[PDB]
This record gives structure tokens, sequence and C-alpha cells, in this order.
């Protein structure tokens, strides 16, 4: 049964990150008053297929210059870490519970950056190099507060897990008490995918495609689709910190309907984000998330230190 | 239950994949890259039919010579051809690249991209009008439907 | 019939005014009251 | 038993993913094409030579910061102890003396890069 | 005249307003919210973008697209080797060579234009003293090979006798402008 259920949880994945895809393409359209793919299918729901099929129909790449080893690596691990992100989120029951869940989560998330690593470095081109040493700014720059937004939060929660979360926003959303936290920690998730304005590991205005340049149909989509995977995990990790779907033991359809409604609406967030501005300056991401977010973050782990002493509303340990 | 029929039925399908989903490459010379533009904007919208500006060739499907090609650049753009993946097809794309042009007889242009690269399709005008570029497209991808390559394949 | 000089002119009278300054318009709270807003959410999740 | 299950599962999605992506496809390759990429030109050199770092600074400091937030990480754990007080003082010294060393950073132009 | 565009910035006068306004700016990210309104406000507009090839663009009778040799309606050809539309061609892409037809009429028998050289600034039409060569509407005449982008006087006069019934309206219209 097992299997079954992660089929079930596998298979859906991917049809959505095709079709966030096919939705981001058909929104972007419709902010610049055009569009988008109608053409390929009924309002477009082939082109992502169309695209897959294509792009693993291609020649790929076996360069010189490259160390093959990691050249083929880095994709592998890339998605199987954005499917592997999936498997402890309560939706409202998740297929393993960790107790340390938020940690796997921080932990599989910071390993993902090794990908594009080794993928810049192999690819032995300078484009790919430039767009590897910006992911490692990247990092350096948001992993920092990550954590501490997410103990500050979880200080209230009284544990790492993510289905303790569900019983403390039974009542109430945490956007209430930490939604200083919660914008930080959007933008944070907006970096971490490496999505815009923080679209610099792979900038094209100023390197053609950094650490994909290289890298042809497969490979390249599966970098693409672990993305747009990393995406919706994202989102979905937004709506059950911060936005609490309803719990009913008896009723979690219902939980699972709204976390669905609640992960769209921030989804297509990012992709309204991504219409909506520029793009930063890889130093000035560094010196937004240095200089405004940490210190406010610092403060606000404090006050959250405090709170429950002050208020006697110190958590349980299960 | 034939296998030719087979085949047949899975060159459509290679083919529905490859038209469906044509990635061209940000390689804009001159004036006809406007048109190129254009081509891209509200009133002509390329990702209506799937096609979707990549800026690495080892990403791209096709590319536009959209202006002129003078001695200096035919070496980038044969490299960058050659650093495309086959499947790969080219479209020429105003009088310039076709046969040099209104600069037919200078002493710094090629009389003609198809003697540096291979051309499927020739898109004529001095701009193509963004609907000519469109229409050419569209022959590329009726060409494309015509390959019959699995039928070769089993033909042999 | 006969035939006058016909000719893309203007109408009599001119054309309309045209716009052509900026126009970005003013709007948004106080600022004292998106605080406020802020610190009775964070007070009342608080409790 | 079911981690280890789910996760060489995606192992071996990703690895199918990939034999059919490398001898599914017809290949024609020749040097020209399994060169670098340089914007249409060669390239002068390798990129294997030293690309200089102007936030060297900033990620050592990073590293230390790093484990400021595992000693942090315990609260959750520490706020169920009888002694409060003890936890409560620890944890604002610890906070206030890393904000400190950022400051001096700051102001000593750490954060800011070589250039 | 002249105007400053960002030399507005006078001396500094600060209140308590002004300056919680302006926190308030930097804290709830005020004039970002703004460009995401702007696009929100796009996604709810009618879209540009027309169903081609069903509906088309729009165009005016002055469009110079594909070439075309024109006929008296009788039937004789226009052309009179005059050979203005070759000596003005700025590209040098015509190219013509007369000979006395059998009646002894003025005609041509080589009437070559490389497509692949004319620039279509209509230079040729509006020398043709007999309204001979024009430059149609057409633009949807791609190919799919470069000889076929070679025209010699068959082809001109095929599509001559293809598009003579747009061709001559486009004139009566603009005819008078010329
Ligand atoms: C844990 C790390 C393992 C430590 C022990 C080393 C065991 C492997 C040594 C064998 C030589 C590998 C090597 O360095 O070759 C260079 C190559 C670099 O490419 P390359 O230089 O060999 O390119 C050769 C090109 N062909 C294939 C045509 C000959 O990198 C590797 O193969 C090793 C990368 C390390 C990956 C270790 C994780 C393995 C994951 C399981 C699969
Ligand atoms: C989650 C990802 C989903 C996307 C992946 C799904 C993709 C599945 C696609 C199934 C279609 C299978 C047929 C694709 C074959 C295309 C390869 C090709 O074009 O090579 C032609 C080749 C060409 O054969 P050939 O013998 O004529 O080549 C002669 C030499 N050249 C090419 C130089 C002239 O045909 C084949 O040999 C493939 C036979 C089809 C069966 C293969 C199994
Ligand atoms: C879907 C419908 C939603 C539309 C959202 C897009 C914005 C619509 C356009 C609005 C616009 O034009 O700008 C309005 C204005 C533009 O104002 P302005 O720039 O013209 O002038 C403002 C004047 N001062 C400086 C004094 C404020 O911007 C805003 O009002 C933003 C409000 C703050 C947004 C807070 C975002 C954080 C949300 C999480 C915290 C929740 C607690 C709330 C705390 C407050
Ligand atoms: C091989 C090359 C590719 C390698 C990349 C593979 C993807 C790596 C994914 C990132 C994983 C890093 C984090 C470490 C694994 C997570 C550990 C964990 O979550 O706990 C282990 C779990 C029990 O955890 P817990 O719930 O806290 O204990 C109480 C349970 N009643 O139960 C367990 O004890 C199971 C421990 C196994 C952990 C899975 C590792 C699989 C490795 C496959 C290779
Ligand atoms: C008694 C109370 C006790 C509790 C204590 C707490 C009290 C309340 C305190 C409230 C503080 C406000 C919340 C903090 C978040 C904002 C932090 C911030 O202001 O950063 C501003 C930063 C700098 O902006 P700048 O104009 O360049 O100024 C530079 C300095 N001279 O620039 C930025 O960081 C923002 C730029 C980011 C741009 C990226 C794109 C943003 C997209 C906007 C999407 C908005 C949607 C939000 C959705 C949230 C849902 C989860
Ligand atoms: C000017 S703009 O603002 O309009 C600009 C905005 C951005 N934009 C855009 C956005 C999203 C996608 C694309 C097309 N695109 C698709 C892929 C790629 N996709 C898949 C893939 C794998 C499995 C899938 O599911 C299944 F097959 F079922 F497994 C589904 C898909 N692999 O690679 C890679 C590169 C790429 O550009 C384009 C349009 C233009
Ligand atoms: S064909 Fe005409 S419009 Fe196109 S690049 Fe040449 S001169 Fe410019
Ligand atoms: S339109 Fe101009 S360039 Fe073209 S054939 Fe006529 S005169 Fe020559
Ligand atoms: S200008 Fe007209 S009449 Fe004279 S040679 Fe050219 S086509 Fe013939």
């Amino acid at each position: 049964m097992f299997f079954i259920n992660i089929l079930t949880l596998l298979v859906p994945i991917l049809i959505a990150m095709a079709f966030l895809t096919l939705v981001e393409r058909k929104i972007l359209g419709y902010m610049q008053l055009r569009k988008g793919p109608n053409i390929v299918g009924p309002y477009g729901i082939l082109q992502p297929f169309a695209d897959a099929m294509k792009l693993f129909m291609k020649e790929p790449m076996r360069p010189l210059t490259t160390s093959m080893s990691l050249f083929i690596i880095a994709p592998t691990l890339s998605l199987t870490l954005a499917l592997s992100l999936w498997v402890p989120l309560p939706m409202p029951h998740p297929l393993i519970n960790l107790n340390l869940g938020i940690l796997f989560i921080l932990a599989t998330s910071s390993l993902s950056v090794y990908s594009i690593l080794w993928s810049g470095w192999a690819s032995n081109s300078k484009y790919s190099l430039f767009g590897a040493l910006r992911a490692v700014a990247q990092t350096i720059s948001y992993e920092v507060t990550m954590a501490i937004i997410l103990l500050s939060v979880l200080l209230m929660n009284g544990s790492y897990s993510l289905q303790t979360l569900i019983t403390t926003q039974e009542h109430m959303w945490l956007l209430l008490p930490a939604w200083p936290m919660a914008m930080m920690w959007f933008i944070s998730t907006l970096a971490e995918t490496n999505r815009a304005p923080f679209d610099l590991t792979e900038g094209e205005s100023e390197l053609v495609s950094g650490f994909n340049v290289e890298y042809a149909a497969g490979p390249f989509a599966l970098f693409f689709m672990a993305e747009y995977t990393n995406i919706i995990l994202m989102n979905a990790l937004t709506t059950i910190i911060f936005l609490g779907p309803l719990y009913y033991i008896n009723l979690p359809e219902l939980y699972s309907t709204n976390f669905m409604m609640e992960a769209l609406l921030l989804s297509s967030t990012f992709l309204w984000i991504r219409a909506s501005y520029p793009r930063f300056r890889y130093d000035q991401l560094m010196h937004l998330l240095w200089k405004n977010f940490l210190p406010l973050t610092l403060a606000l782990c404090m006050w959250h230190i405090s709170l429950p002493i002050f208020t006697a509303g110190v958590p349980p340990y299960m | 239950s034939r296998a030719e029929y087979v085949v047949t039925k899975l060159d459509d399908l290679i083919n529905w994949a490859r038209r469906s989903s044509l990635w061209p490459m940000t390689f804009g010379l001159a004036c006809c890259a406007v048109e190129m533009m254009h081509m891209a904007a509200p009133r002509y919208d390329m990702d209506r039919f799937g096609v979707v500006f990549r800026a690495s060739p080892r990403q791209a499907d096709v590319m536009i010579v959209a202006g002129t090609l003078t001695n200096k650049m035919a070496p980038a753009l044969r490299k960058v051809y050659d650093q495309m993946p086959e499947p790969r097809y080219v479209v020429s794309m105003g009088s310039c690249a076709n046969g040099g042009g209104y600069y037919h007889y200078s002493y710094s242009v090629v009389r003609g991209c198809d003697r540096i690269v291979p051309v499927d399709i020739y898109v004529p005008g001095c701009p193509p009008t963004a609907e000519a570029l469109l229409y050419g497209i569209l022959q590329l991808q009726r060409k494309i439907k015509r390959e019959q390559k699995l039928k070769i394949w089993y033909r042999r | 019939a006969a035939s006058k000089v016909k000719q893309d002119m203007p109408p009599p009278g001119g054309y309309g005014p045209i716009d052509y300054k900026r126009n970005l318009p003013r709007r948004g709270l106080s600022g004292y009251s998106m605080f406020a807003v802020g610190i009775g959410a964070l007070i009342f999740g608080y409790w | 038993m079911n981690l280890y299950t789910v996760i060489f599962i995606n192992i071996l999605l990703s690895l199918t993913l990939i034999l059919v992506a490398f001898w599914l496809p017809q290949m024609n390759l020749y040097s020209e094409k399994a060169n670098p990429y340089e914007c249409g030109f060669d390239p002068t050199s390798s990129a294997r030579l030293p690309f200089s770092m102007k936030f060297f600074l900033v990620a050592i400091t990073f590293l230390l910061f790093d484990l400021e937030i595992a000693l942090l990480l315990p609260l959750p754990w520490a706020i169920q102890t009888i002694k409060t007080s003890t936890m409560m003082i620890m944890a604002f010294i610890l906070v206030t003396i890393l904000s400190l060393g950022l400051a001096y950073e700051w102001t000593q132009k750490g954060l800011e890069w070589t250039e | 005249t002249y105007k400053y565009v960002n030399k507005k910035e006078q001396e500094s006068e600060v209140d308590m307003k002004s300056a919680t306004d302006n926190a308030a700016r930097i804290l709830m990210w005020t004039e970002l919210i703004r460009g995401l309104g702007m696009t929100l406000s796009y996604l709810f507009r009618e879209p540009a973008t027309i169903n081609y090839p069903f509906e088309k663009g729009p165009l005016s009778p002055r469009f110079r697209g594909e070439h075309a040799l024109r006929r008296y309606p009788s039937g004789e050809e226009r052309c009179i080797a005059c050979k203005l539309c070759e000596a003005i061609c700025p590209a040098q892409a015509i190219t013509i060579e007369a000979e006395p037809r059998a009646d002894g009429s003025r005609r041509t028998t080589r009437y070559d234009i490389d497509m692949t050289k004319c620039i279509y600034c209509g230079f040729c039409q509006e020398a043709c003293p007999v309204d001979a060569i024009v430059e149609g509407p057409n633009f949807e005449f791609s190919t799919e090979t470069h000889e076929e982008l070679l025209y010699n006087k068959e082809k001109l006069l095929n599509n001559g006798d293809k598009w003579e019934a747009e061709i001559a309206a486009n004139i009566q219209a603009d005819y008078l402008y010329r």
C-alpha cells in the first residue's frame, strides 16, 4: 500500500509542476496583455508535455571540458530532493511523520544548493562558475535568517514537528502574531528558489543561463522541474506554518482543499512578483538580508523567547 | 497492428512535440530583430504557439538570423549553430541574411547566411512583417510535420 | 458637382486638449493606521 | 524503512529519466559542438583559474552565525525547564552578543565587498 | 526652456507624520504593492493578441510587399523596357533584357528580381511611367529554398495575373496621392 501512496504523492506533484509552468506562462501573458499557450491543446494543457517530450528527445551534450560525474549527478540530486521535501508534509497526514521535520526540510534545502554548485563547476564554463558563486552568495545571505525566523515561530508551536502546527493554528493563523516573520520568510523562500527578483543564479541578462548554460534537454528539464516543484513546496510550507487550514479530525479532505487553495494563491503570487519587479544585484541581496532582516530577526527572536514567559504561554512538549 | 502504422503515428507524435515546442535563440543582429520582438509582442504572442526565446544555444532548437551577417560575425554564428543540439533548424529572416541584401556587394558581408549554415526557410522582406515571420514559423512547423524519420529507419 | 482641395487637415477649432503631465495619483492609509493595525493584530494573536 | 524506500524510489526515477535521456535520442558529436560556450567566440583561458571572492569575510562570519543558530535551536526544549530565568538571561545574552558582533563588523565595513 | 527631473528636492523639513509615513513605506513595501496592483489590472484587461492566421493585422493600400508585373485590360503587358526600375533600384536587384517583339513592340525578354536583394523600397513602382511594376500587398511568400526567391518575368506576370483584383483597387485608392 505504501508504494501506492508514494505514487499518489509523486505523480500529482509532477503534473502540478507541469501545469504550474502552464499557469506561469498564461498569468504572465495576461499581465503582459497577451494570451499565453492556447494552440497546442485546449487552452494550452499540452504545452508542458510537448516541452518535456521534446527535451527528452533531444541530443544531450557531453562537452570536452566537463567533469561528467558531477555534471550528471547534480540534476539527479536536484530532482531527488525536490521530490523528497514533499514526504514529511501533513495534508493533514504525512507519509513520513518526523519529529524533526523542520530540520529535515532545512538540511535537504541547504543540500539542493550543491546541485547548482557542482553543475556550474563541472560544466567548466565561466558563466556556469558565475552562477555557482552567485548561488553561494545567495545561500550565505538567506540561510542565516531562515532558521531564526523559523525558530521564532516554533517557540509558540513547541517542537520542530510539522503536525503540531495544525493544533497550534487550530483556532487562529500564525500570521497575526508573526506577520513580520511571515513577510521575511516569504522573501527568503523567494530567494531559496532562485526566483525573481532573486533569479540571479540563472540571470539571463548578465549570465546567459548561469549553471544551465552548458546543460541540455534532459538534465535541464530535471533542473527546471526541480525549481518549479520547490516553488510549490515552499508555498505549502508558508501555508502550513503561517496560514492554517481547517483541521476537523472527521474532515481531513477540507484541510487538503484549503491547503491547496492557499498554496495556489501563494504560487500565483510568486508569478505575479516575477512579472511585477526588476532583478536585484547579488550584493544588494546580502545587504538586505544582513542589514534589515537579520537585526529585526534577532529582535523578534528575543521577543518570542520572552512572550511565552511574561504570558505563561509556553507551548507543550507533545 | 502493423508496425509501419505504429511507426507513422509515433513519428506524428515526435514531430508534434518538436513542433509545438520550438525554443528559438536570442540572436538578433540588425533591424529585423525589431520585427522579431514585435512578433513576441501582444498582437502576435509567440508563446501562444509554444515559442520561447532561450538565450543558451545548448537549450535552443532554432535560430532566426535576424539581420546582416558580416565576415567578422560569421565564425560566431557558425559556432553557435554548431553548439545547438540536433534536432536544430534555421530560419533566415530578411534580405540581408538570404543574399546580403542592400549590402550584397560589400567587402564585409557574406552574400547569404546559407553559405555559413544550412537554412530550412527563407523569410523575405526588409524588414519582414512580423506577420510574415510568423507565417514562416508555421511553415517550419509544417516542414517538421513532414520529417518521417522513423519510417525511414524502419525501411532501411 | 465640383471639387475643392481636399487634404488631411485638422478640424475647425483644433483637436481636443491632450494630457501629457504625470498623474501618478496619491493613495493609501496614514501610516499611523498601518502601524496600529499591525500592532493590534500582533496583540490579539499573542492573547 | 519507509523513508529509505521513498528516497531510493526518487533516486531511481531521476536515474531512469537520465538514462532514457542519454540513450533514446540520436546523437552527432563533434568538437565544435562539445566545446565550451563563451558567447560565440573561443575562451581566452580556462574557467579553472582563481575567481576572486569579495565576500570572503561575510562567508567566514556566516560560519559563526550558523553555529550561533545551532546554539539557538534547542530553545523549544529549554523553555520546558524549571530554571526559566536562567534560560531567558542566557538567550538574551547570546542574541545580544551576536548582534554586537554583527554591529562591529558592519561599522568596520566587513559586510561591504572588497572592490 | 528646461525643467528638473530629480532636483525637485528642497531643504529638509521633517515631522513625526512624515517620518512615520516614510517608515511605513519602507516597512510595508507600499510602492511595490502599487506595481503589483498595476500588473493585476492588466490581468483583467482584454489582450491585444489576434488569432493568426484566422484574423490578421491591419494594413493600408500603400503597403509594398511582393512584386508583380501588370497588364492593360486588353491583356497586353505594360512594361516597355525603359529600365528606370533597374536604373534606380538601390540594391541592383532588377535585371532586364529587351528585344523587339515580333509585332514590333518594345518589350522585355528578361525581367528578373533577386528578392534577396530587394529592400522593398517602392522606387520601381514610382519610377515606372506605365504602372507596370508594383509592390503588391502579399507578404506571405516565404520559401524553403533560396532559388525560389529569384523571380523572373513569368513569376511576376503570374503574380500580376493573381493579385490584379487587389492591386488595381489599392492603386485606384492611392493614385490621387501621387
Ligand atoms: C509590540 C510589538 C512587538 C512585536 C515586534 C514587531 C513590531 C512590528 C514591526 C513591523 C516591522 C515591519 C515588518 C518587517 C518587514 C520589512 C523589513 C524592511 O523594511 O526591509 C526594507 C528593505 C529596505 O528597503 P529600502 O527602501 O531599500 O531602505 C533601505 C534602508 N535605507 O527592503 C525590503 O526588505 C523589502 C524589499 C523586498 C523586495 C522583494 C519583493 C517583495 C514582494 C512583496 C510581496 C508582498 C506580499 C507579502 C505576502 C506575505 C504572505 C506570507
Ligand atoms: C517573456 S515571458 O515573461 O513570457 C517568459 C516567462 C517564462 N516562460 C516560461 C515559463 C515556464 C516554462 C517555459 C518553457 N520552458 C519549459 C522547460 C521544461 N519543462 C519541463 C517539464 C518537465 C516535465 C513536465 O511534466 C511531465 F512531463 F509530465 F513530467 C512538464 C514540463 N522540462 O523543461 C524549460 C525551459 C522553458 O523555458 C517558459 C515564458 C517566457
Ligand atoms: S533586411 Fe532590411 S530590415 Fe532586415 S536587417 Fe537587413 S536592412 Fe535591416
Ligand atoms: S522596391 Fe526598391 S529595392 Fe525592391 S525592386 Fe523595387 S526599386 Fe528595387
Ligand atoms: S520602369 Fe516599368 S516600363 Fe520601365 S523597364 Fe521597369 S517595369 Fe518596364
